[PDB]
């Protein structure tokens, strides 16, 4: 399931 | 619910597909360069604790807000573009990112 490292990035970062 | 950036990001990134959130900023920068913000300047986080750390320059950030009038399960946000210093939390091994505490 999804880490607090995947989370804030599935979140916050548009590329 | 309806076509602005803010509605659609949020909605694929599965923030708002059951549930509205009131606010969410995403950062318009590589994974690697806002990872590399947790070696930069620490500062104190809101909560006290000293994990949080500032980036030397402003990053290109798209503030989401849920309007007045947003209601589940047709969530409305207000997009605000700006270039802003962003202040993360950092945990772990590696230390990255873990919780976006403010834009500055």
């Amino acid at each position: 399931k999804e880490t607090a490292a995947a989370k804030f990035e599935r979140q916050h970062i548009d590329s | 619910s309806s076509s602005n950036y803010c509605n659609q990001m949020m909605k694929s990134r599965n923030l708002t597909k059951d549930r509205c959130k009131p606010v969410n900023t995403f950062v318009h920068e590589s994974l690697a360069d806002v990872q590399a913000v947790c070696s930069q300047k620490n500062v104190a986080c809101k909560n006290g604790q000293t994990n949080c750390y500032q980036s030397y320059s402003t990053m290109s950030i798209t503030d989401c807000r849920e309007t007045g009038s947003s209601k589940y399960p047709n969530c409305a946000y207000k997009t605000t573009q700006a270039n802003k210093h962003i202040i993360v939390a950092c945990e772990g091994n590696p230390y990255v990112p873990v919780h976006f505490d403010a834009s500055v």
